[PDB]
């Protein structure tokens, strides 16, 4: 192969990968959003961006090896908390290191691979019982 | 980041 699919089958375990591409392929082929199913439980965290690159080269449905080399893609090595902390912390108009729900709500279903409504506030009821949301544990937490 | 942020709750939705 030409991505680094041995590193990624170090991370991710290759029975797992082929099993969970034999549950959703059709044809011997699998569709970019089971693909990103799979990614996502094999604990990767595919973007649009992922997804569009893979589209654009291969289209729709992947064959098993063009489904390695997207999980390839989704691995984001340089997955870093503190950037993520610092994008909530530029909305943090008052320094406290808490951001509301509907704050949150606001950024995650405005910007970005926009998520919706419910899917933000389930989210962040999943995370947090209280209106509260600090922003440092929930990054540290998404990330696990 | 904010990609990053929602990627990685779409993953966390899932297991």
């Amino acid at each position: 192969s030409v991505a680094d699919i041995q590193q990624l089958e170090e991370k991710v375990d290759e029975s797992d990968v082929r099993i969970y591409f034999n549950e959703k392929s059709s044809g011997g082929k699998i569709s970019i959003d089971n693909a990103s199913y799979n990614a996502r439980k094999l604990g990767l965290a595919p973007s649009s961006i992922d997804e569009k690159k893979i589209k654009e080269l291969y289209g729709d449905n992947l064959t098993y090896e063009q489904y390695l080399e997207y999980l390839s893609i989704c691995v984001h090595d340089k997955d870093n908390v503190e950037e993520l902390i610092k994008m909530f912390a530029h909305f943090d108009n008052n320094c406290t290191g808490y951001l509301t729900k509907s704050q949150m709500k606001n950024i995650l279903t405005t910007w970005g691979d926009a998520l919706t409504d419910q899917e933000a506030i389930d989210a962040l009821n999943a995370f947090s019982s209280e209106d509260n949301i600090d922003y440092k544990l929930f990054c540290e937490d998404i990330l696990q | 980041s904010l990609m990053r942020v929602q990627a990685h709750i779409r993953k966390r939705m899932v297991a």
